[PDB]
């Protein structure tokens, strides 16, 4: 699967640029960053963000640009969602990508 | 008793506690409790807390003016 | 309260089928937990280690292997039929302890008879740095 | 309860579950948690411990010899360097089929053997080392130093040899002799076994400890030393037509300054190592007696300390009481130690590849790429290491009533302002370097690949104008001779090196363009983001406005709760855990592009590169898919070629990483409910209830999941990048 | 000096069934000693 | 009116609004100047 | 087991005691606030540390804090 | 001729480039009448290409041994080569813009927070209010430096919530 389906299959993904194809491997490439992406959300959890955020907020709050609402951190159940959502979307548009694109090139 | 223990409810005051998440933050007093308790200043904030609440009991050494 | 009650083991159980998230073998090593209650009326309830029984006019006897469903029970009990249940320790070798209602008027009172202890009487980011309490066996909250 | 297994911890002893042994295992050598632990316990353990890891690098290397010696084809090699590749050590493992030991079957071996990749034949060669047999007495003389070492670390810990408190504390004397004894006279010796062996060999002349004492190194016989004519010793160096294993055009020089590489071999010169060995145990020895010892003279490191301190409160009380600061926090030690050691081999990973100081290495490309990488990977694991320490000592030790006002005191004031410029600088980076790679792809996927923005990276360019390339034309130092960089040194090493910078097959200050350029913005991003998530981890490390209490709750604690919003991964060691992950990618990029600009140096395409660096289709496609071809056909049903191997290793990195991602996105609940249900199961069943577990079989730890997750991870990412990198430099190359 | 030829057919094994094994045994008997 | 205004002003609205004018003006910048690299006056 | 720390910016509210799930907390008389109440832990053993009390505190900060170490039967919530 | 590069206009890549975009545009358009929207279509294509390709020289571009141009980036050299079109005056426009964006917002903050529930101003924007500080804010950098100079750009540090040491 590795090679025989993965490997000999995807070439006319990564060989669509200048074809009409080529969306196909721009949105392959944004599907991986995506699935990438998601991968922080999944993993980590909310008091470093929180921290981070506070130190935004000092940052915010020395130029007195300082929101009225104040910004936190992305709920644990939030967070979540949000990786879980990101990963399917990126792995949904890969496989959605690379399928369209072998098919269409070599069908 | 004499005057009152703490400041005058209403004004503004600038919470000196560091480990508050009020610290150098401005809020408005309520009400001071006269019994002697150890926190008697309560103050109010616009801006909540991560728990949501927006008020606390603060002691008399750790409240100034809001400069 | 005023005298501690005794656990009767002869007290009825409440109308149920069996239970698979019942007590385990550390009910017959280790402690198990039972909580007593006195039902004005037969009724249904939600176990908390299963689906629903039904309690009986009088007194109920359940049996549980953790304090924390006990007390689950307990509240459900009192937020939905006000039963104020209590439940008692029993080890291995038979001893049984008191749990829930230390003076009988439940720990939301006062009752101006318990002495209160691991109060720390400073403030809370007054306790010293880490460094201060090294190699001592004592943390900066213990002091 | 009470089992005897954590003895070092009475609370983890009344543990009736099985992370009483997972605690007894990540716990086991943090002595300063330990019950009933002195700091004198806690230096004697840490002086066995430390006797222990440098008995176990003497076995390690005195095997690696053995090894090499037994089972091995150095002798095959040292004749021909160029073509038979290096065996590591010989398989014996009975699953493997008769096609698999046939085609393992490399080297001129009579078993299946492994192709060595570490590089040590290229450096026992460089050293002198010759024959098997040398191997053999190196090696045990190796395991002999090893038991010796392991033997004193235990006489050491032994009653009536303990050492004092104020031993260990004795910083002057520490330093003045680690200064002086271990770096000093250690090169002094070093550059005279070379001088002595090295030299010699390269040269035809065997010398051994047989006839050690009547060949003199020399012809003139060490008497220029003594008259000063130190220049006589430069007098005959080696010529461009020399043979490394032969006395064809050799010479009779020790000490020179002939800066460049060797024509036959493409490695620095023998005599240009000894004698910067020799003027580094020199700068050492002089430098290594500077303080304050028991003798009237030296330097006093808290005086300087407390003298060093700005005019008009520019960093308020200045370098003040962190002389005691450093003594006192062993882990403020640990953290500027490993940084050091951190940013030593990063140097050595940087220096290595384009200053091959081994024979015959620059041709050996797997033997480099390896290097290169295991030396990078290493390097980004003790700065992470450096930081996460760090953060130990602010946690554990550190009083701010000692050290008031200080330049702690004072990073520790404005720490939100260093964290929030770290972050900006970040973001900066990553938007920019992220949108120019997307528009490039964008551009080149249209068709009309000459819209795509190729900013020429001028700076580094001009660098290398002005140390010698004349590619990229200007008129700065060292290629106008009117320069008085030229002037000077222009009959010392400027010929050589001129010759070896303006040659483009060497790795020796290559041509950099826009993707280089992109590629070197990606690296900055990543070293810039994982130092704001370590000095984050670290300066919030004793507490936050989350959670102003952080000291009390120790170093590695899982969360407070989903109170306040939820508080998990608050810690400094979840910052260092995800700054692990930072590391990894940041580690991964710099390989990758060493990698591919080095596999297209070799396959003489840099125009590839140059023209498929830009976008990262030509990553996906020309590195990760074009080099990729020989490493998945390892085995197949058409048969299996010699990189079977790391065909088995890469999906089995890749399946290691699969499972840090089982190990990092479940968490506690899920399976702590299920492994319920299991003991429910193994509770109720006939037949097998009359065994029982010892311990309550219970989910691992949230910090435990967190470290099982990052191991999994970190070794998956590990194998996978060998197997691949091995696999593309060695499938086609040799 | 040069091992025997049997030596990858024998120390092998022990160390990686035989060694192992006694390793587990001593680990296991540890883990699980009480008082 | 004044309510169906305040809902035109909330956030999302206005985000929606800045969205098509921002796009709508690069796009016909770039369909008009077609594909420049270089500020050549 | 944990540590249960009660410090004197409690107001004597009851929340932490309400929201505890294991019945750790009580109340005591006291003299130091408004309500005369005082948290405690006299049953600090079977606490296991699920930080349900912190999330009730009204106060800034926390008025009543755990901490976690040497968890036991009772303090790993095992019903086996 | 900086950086060992030749220009556009002198280079052979760029133009071997720019004649094998042409040959599979024609080659595409050979494929459809001449009286069909396709043919209209790659033509124009074509006309744009060819007009690209002829801005791209004669000004100032740069490319290196792959016809593709190359951007000078250190001021001074831009300068005295003529390449500061490229990011020169494109980075003083992107600042000038961003302090633009800085400015506006930092306007309508400061000028939603004197009244009551300054959330609800933030969640619901006073769409004329913020009108007339966006087209207020072409004098951004004369406002921010004079803000700057009077001390009401920065705010102290004893008025600024900050996290315990
Ligand atoms: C000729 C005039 C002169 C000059 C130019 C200096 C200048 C300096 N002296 Mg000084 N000195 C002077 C006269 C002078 N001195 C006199 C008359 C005396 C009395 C004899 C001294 C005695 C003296 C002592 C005893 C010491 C100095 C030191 C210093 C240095 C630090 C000063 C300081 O507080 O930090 C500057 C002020 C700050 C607030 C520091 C801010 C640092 C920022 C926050 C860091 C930003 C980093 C940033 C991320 C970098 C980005 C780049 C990117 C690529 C990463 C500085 C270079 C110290 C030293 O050796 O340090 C090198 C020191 O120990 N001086
Ligand atoms: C390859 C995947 C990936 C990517 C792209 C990011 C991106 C980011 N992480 Mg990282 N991270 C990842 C995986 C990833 N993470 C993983 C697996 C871990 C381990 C858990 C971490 C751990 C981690 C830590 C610990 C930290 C970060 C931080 C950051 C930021 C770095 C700042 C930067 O480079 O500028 C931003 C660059 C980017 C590429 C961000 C993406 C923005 C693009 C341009 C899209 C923007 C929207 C776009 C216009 C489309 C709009 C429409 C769309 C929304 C539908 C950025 C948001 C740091 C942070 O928060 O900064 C202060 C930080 O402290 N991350
Ligand atoms: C000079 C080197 C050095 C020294 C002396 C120490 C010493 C210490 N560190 Mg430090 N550390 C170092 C380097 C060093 N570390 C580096 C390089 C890193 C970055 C990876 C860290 C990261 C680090 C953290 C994050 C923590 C420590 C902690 C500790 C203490 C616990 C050690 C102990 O007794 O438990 C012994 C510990 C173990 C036996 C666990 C090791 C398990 C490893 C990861 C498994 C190996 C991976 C893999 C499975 C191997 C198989 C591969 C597979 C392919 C076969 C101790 C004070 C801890 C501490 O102080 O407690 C609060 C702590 O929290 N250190
Ligand atoms: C000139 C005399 C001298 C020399 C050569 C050494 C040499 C060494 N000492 Mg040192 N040491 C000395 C005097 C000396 N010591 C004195 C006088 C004291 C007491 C003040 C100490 C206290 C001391 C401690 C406390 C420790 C050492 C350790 C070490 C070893 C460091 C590992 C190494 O080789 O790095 C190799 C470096 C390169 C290859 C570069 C090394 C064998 C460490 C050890 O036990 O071994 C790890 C250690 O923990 N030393
Ligand atoms: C089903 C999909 C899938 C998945 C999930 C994986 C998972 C993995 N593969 Mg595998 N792979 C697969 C299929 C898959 N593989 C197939 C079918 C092939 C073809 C044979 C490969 C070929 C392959 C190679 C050749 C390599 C992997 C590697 C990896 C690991 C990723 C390393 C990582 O996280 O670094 C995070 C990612 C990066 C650090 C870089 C991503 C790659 C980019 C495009 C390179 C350009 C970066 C450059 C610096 C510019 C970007 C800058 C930025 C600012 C924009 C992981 C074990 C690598 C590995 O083992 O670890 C290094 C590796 O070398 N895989
Ligand atoms: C590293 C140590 C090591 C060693 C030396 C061996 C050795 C062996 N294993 Mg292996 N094995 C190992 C680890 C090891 N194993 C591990 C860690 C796993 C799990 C991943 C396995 C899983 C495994 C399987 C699944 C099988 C083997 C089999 C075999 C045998 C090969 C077939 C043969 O000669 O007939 C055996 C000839 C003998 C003379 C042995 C009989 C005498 C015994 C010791 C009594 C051989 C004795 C095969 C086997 O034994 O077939 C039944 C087989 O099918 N192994
Ligand atoms: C952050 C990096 C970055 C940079 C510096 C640029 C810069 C550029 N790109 Mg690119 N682009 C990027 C990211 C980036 N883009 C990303 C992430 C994508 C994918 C979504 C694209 C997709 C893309 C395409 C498809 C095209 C460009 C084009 C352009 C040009 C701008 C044309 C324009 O907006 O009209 C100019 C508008 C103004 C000057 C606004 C003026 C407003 C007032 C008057 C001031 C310029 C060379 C176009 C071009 O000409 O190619 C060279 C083009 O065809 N880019
Ligand atoms: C810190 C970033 C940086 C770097 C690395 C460079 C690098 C360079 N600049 Mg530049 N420069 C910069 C920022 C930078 N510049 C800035 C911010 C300005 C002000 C706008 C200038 C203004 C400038 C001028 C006016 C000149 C250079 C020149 C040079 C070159 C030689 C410089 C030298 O000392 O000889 C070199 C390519 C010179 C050049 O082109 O080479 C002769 C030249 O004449 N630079
Ligand atoms: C217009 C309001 C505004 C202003 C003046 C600032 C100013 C600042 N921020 Mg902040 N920021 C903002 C909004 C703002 N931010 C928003 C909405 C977010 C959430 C996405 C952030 C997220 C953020 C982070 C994560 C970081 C900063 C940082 C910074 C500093 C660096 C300057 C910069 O460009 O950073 C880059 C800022 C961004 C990329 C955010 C841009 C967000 C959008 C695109 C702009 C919104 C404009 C707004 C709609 C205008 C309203 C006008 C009104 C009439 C409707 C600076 C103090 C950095 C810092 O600490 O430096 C010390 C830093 O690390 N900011
Ligand atoms: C990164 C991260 C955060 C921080 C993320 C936050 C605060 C969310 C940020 C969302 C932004 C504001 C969305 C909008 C982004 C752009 C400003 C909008 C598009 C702009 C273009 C159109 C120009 C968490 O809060 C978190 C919580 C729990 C688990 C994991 C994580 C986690 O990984
Ligand atoms: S680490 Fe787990 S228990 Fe802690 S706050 Fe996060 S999700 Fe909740
Ligand atoms: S929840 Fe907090 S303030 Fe309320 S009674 Fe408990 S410790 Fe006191």
């Amino acid at each position: 699967w590795l090679r025989d389906f993965l490997w000999a299959q995807s070439s006319q993904v990564i060989q669509s640029y200048g074809s009409a194809l080529s969306a196909y491997g721009l949105m392959f490439l944004g599907a991986h960053f995506v699935w990438a992406f998601s991968l922080m959300f999944l993993f980590s959890g909310r008091g470093y963000w929180q921290e981070l955020i506070e130190s935004i907020v000092w940052a915010h709050n020395k130029l007195r640009v300082a929101p009225s609402i104040q910004p936190r951190a992305l709920s644990i159940t939030q967070g979540r969602a949000v990786g879980v959502a990101h990963y399917l979307l990126g792995g949904i548009a890969t496989t959605w990508s690379f399928f369209l694109a072998r098919i269409i090139a070599v069908g | 008793k004499k005057k009152e223990v703490g400041p005058k409810r209403g004004s503004l005051v600038k919470v000196l506690r560091p480990e508050s998440y009020w610290y150098n933050q401005v809020g408005k007093v309520v009400s001071v409790d006269q019994s002697g308790i150890r926190y008697p200043v309560v103050v109010r904030f616009e801006n909540q807390n991560y728990a949501g609440v927006s008020t606390n009991n603060y002691a008399l050494d750790e409240v100034t003016d809001p400069p | 309260p005023w005298k501690q009650p005794e656990l009767d083991p002869d007290t009825p159980s409440p109308i149920f089928g069996g239970s698979t998230g019942g007590l385990l073998r550390k009910a017959q090593v280790e402690e198990f937990y039972v909580t007593t209650w006195e039902s004005p009326k037969e009724q249904i309830f939600e176990m908390p280690t299963g689906g629903a029984a039904i309690m009986r006019k009088g007194p109920n006897l359940l049996k549980f292997a953790r304090k924390e469903q006990c007390l689950a029970l307990t509240t459900q009990l009192r937020t939905k039929f006000k039963m104020t249940p209590c439940f008692y320790r029993v080890y291995a070798d038979g001893k049984v302890e008191y749990l829930h209602p230390k003076d009988g008027v439940y720990p939301e009172k006062v009752n101006a008879g318990r002495v209160g202890v691991n109060q720390n009487m400073r403030s809370i980011g007054e306790n010293v740095d880490p460094i201060k309490v090294k190699f001592t066996g004592s943390q900066p909250f213990t002091i | 309860a009470t089992k005897l297994f954590p003895k070092f911890s009475q609370g983890l002893a009344q543990d009736p579950s099985t992370r009483r042994i997972w605690y007894g295992l990540a716990t086991a050598h943090d002595f300063e948690s330990h019950d009933g632990m002195t700091e004198e316990n806690l230096y004697q353990k840490i002086f066995a411990s430390h006797f222990g890891q440098l008995a176990i690098i003497f076995l390690w290397t005195s095997g690696n010899l053995f090894h090499v010696a037994w089972q091995g084809n150095f002798e095959q090699w040292v004749t021909d360097p160029i073509h038979v590749r290096p065996i590591a050590h010989a398989i014996w493992d009975p699953h493997f089929g008769q096609p698999a030991v046939e085609a393992f079957t490399r080297g001129g071996a009579s078993g299946p053997v492994n192709i060595a990749t570490s590089g040590v034949y290229q450096w026992w060669y460089t050293i002198g080392l010759r024959s098997n047999q040398e191997l053999y007495v190196s090696s045990v003389f190796l395991a002999l130093v090893s038991a010796v070492f392991l033997f004193a670390g235990w006489l050491h810990l032994q009653p009536n040899f303990q050492p004092s408190l104020s031993w260990f504390k004795d910083a002057e004397s520490r330093l003045n002799h680690h200064l002086s004894g271990l770096f000093g006279v250690s090169s002094l010796a070093w550059t005279g076994h070379l001088v002595h062996v090295a030299i010699p060999e390269s040269r035809g002349q065997h010398v051994g400890w047989d006839n050690f004492l009547s060949v003199l190194p020399h012809p003139q016989g060490l008497t220029p030393f003594w008259s000063g004519n130190w220049a006589a010793y430069a007098q005959n160096p080696d010529t461009a037509s020399h043979a490394f294993g032969t006395a064809d055009g050799s010479g009779t020089a020790i000490l020179t300054f002939l800066g460049g590489f060797h024509p036959q071999t493409q490695s620095l010169w023998l005599s240009d190592m000894a004698h910067h060995h020799l003027a580094i145990a020199v700068l050492f020895i002089v430098a290594g007696h500077m303080y304050r010892t028991n003798f009237g003279i030296g330097h006093r490191l808290e005086a300087i300390l407390e003298a060093h301190t700005p005019p008009a409160g520019g960093l308020g009380a200045g370098h003040k009481g962190l002389f005691h600061t450093v003594n006192n926090s062993l882990h403020f030690q640990l953290g500027l130690a490993l940084a050091s050691v951190g940013t030593i081999t990063s140097l050595v990973a940087q220096h290595m590849y384009s200053l091959p100081p081994y024979a015959y290495l620059a041709v050996d490309f797997t033997t480099q790429a390896s290097l290169y990488t295991h030396h990078q990977y290493i390097a980004g694991f003790i700065m992470c290491g450096a930081f996460a320490h760090g953060a130990i000592f602010f946690i554990r030790d550190y009083d701010p009533e000692q050290n008031k006002g200080n330049v702690l005191a004072r990073v520790l004031d404005h720490k939100e302002a260093i964290i929030s410029h770290l972050s900006w600088v970040s973001l900066f980076l990553g938007f920019h370097t992220l949108g120019l790679y997307v528009h490039n792809d964008v551009v080149q996927a249209f068709g009309t690949p000459e819209k795509q923005i190729l900013i020429e990276p001028v700076f580094a360019q001009w660098i290398q104008a002005a140390q010698g390339k004349s590619l990229y034309g200007f008129d700065l130092l060292l290629a106008s001779s009117s320069s008085s960089a030229y002037s000077a040194g222009q009959s010392l090493w400027l010929p050589g090196w001129l010759e070896a910078i303006n040659n483009n097959q060497n790795s020796l200050f290559l041509t950099i363009g826009p993707g280089d350029f992109l590629v070197h913005h990606a690296i900055a991003l990543g070293l810039h983001t994982t130092t704001l998530i370590l000095v984050k981890g670290a300066l919030d490390a004793r507490g936050s406005k989350l959670m102003p209490d952080k000291k009390d709750f120790g170093y590695s604690f899982p969360c407070d709760g989903p109170g306040r919003g939820g508080t998990c991964d608050i810690s400094a060691y979840d910052a260092f855990y995800l700054a692990v992950f930072w590391m990894l990618n940041t580690i991964g990029w710099v390989t990758f592009y060493w990698h591919w600009k080095h596999l297209t140096l070799w396959q003489g395409n840099v125009s590839q590169f140059d023209e498929s660096s830009t976008y990262l289709m030509g990553w996906l496609r020309d590195y990760l898919w074009l080099n990729s071809s020989q490493l998945i056909n390892g085995y197949n049903p058409f048969g299996m070629n010699s990189l079977s191997v790391w065909a088995w290793t890469f999906l089995f990195g890749h399946l290691v990483y699969a499972t840090g991602f089982m190990f990092l996105i479940s968490w506690r609940g899920y399976w702590q409910e299920l492994i319920e249900t299991l003991v429910w199961a193994h509770e109720k069943t006939p037949l097998a209830n009359l065994v029982y577990w010892k311990d309550k079989p219970v989910a691992l730890s949230i910090v435990q999941a967190r470290l099982v997750g990052l191991a999994h991870f970190s070794v998956g990412y590990i194998f996978t990048y060998a197997a691949f990198l091995i696999a593309s430099t060695s499938g086609r190359f040799g | 000096f040069v091992p025997p030829a049997w030596a990858p057919s024998l120390f092998v094994p022990l160390t990686g069934l035989v060694l192992p094994a006694i390793g587990m045994a001593w680990a296991f008997t540890y883990i699980q000693k009480e008082k | 009116m004044k309510d169906f205004t305040t809902y035109l002003s909330t956030a999302p609205v206005v985000g929606l609004g800045w969205a098509i004018f921002t796009s709508g003006l690069l796009i016909e910048i770039n369909r008009f100047f077609p594909d420049p690299l270089v500020f050549s006056f | 087991a944990h540590v249960v720390k009660i410090y004197d910016t409690c107001i004597g509210c009851t929340q932490c005691v309400r929201a505890c799930p294991l019945d750790v907390l009580e109340m005591v008389p006291w003299d130091g606030c408004k309500a005369a109440q005082m948290a405690s832990s006299p049953r600090t053993e079977d606490c296991v540390g699920c930080k349900r009390c912190e999330t009730a505190c009204p106060t800034d900060f926390l008025s009543v804090r755990v901490y976690l170490g040497n968890e036991s039967t009772r303090s790993l919530g095992l019903a086996y | 001729d900086v950086a060992g590069l030749t220009p556009c206009s002198e280079s052979k890549a760029y133009n071997k480039l720019e004649r094998k975009e042409l040959k599979t545009l024609e080659k595409r358009l050979k494929k459809y009448e001449p009286g069909s929207a396709p043919y209209l279509a790659l033509q124009a294509t074509k006309e744009r290409t060819q007009n690209r390709f002829k801005n791209y020289a004669k000004a100032g571009l740069l490319c290196g041994n792959d016809g593709l141009p190359h951007l000078i980036s250190d001021p001074g050299l831009a300068l005295r080569f003529n390449h500061a079109g490229e990011v020169f005056i494109p980075t003083f426009g992107f600042l000038y813009v961003a302090g633009y964006i800085g400015h506006v917002g930092r306007q309508y903050i400061i000028k939603s927070k004197e009244d009551a529930k300054p959330t609800d101003k933030e969640i619901i924007l006073d769409v004329p209010l913020a009108l007339q500080l966006a087209f207020q804010g072409w004098a951004w950098p004369l406002a921010a430096i004079q803000e700057l100079r009077n001390g009401s750009l920065l705010e102290k540090d004893e008025n600024i919530t900050v996290s315990p040491r």
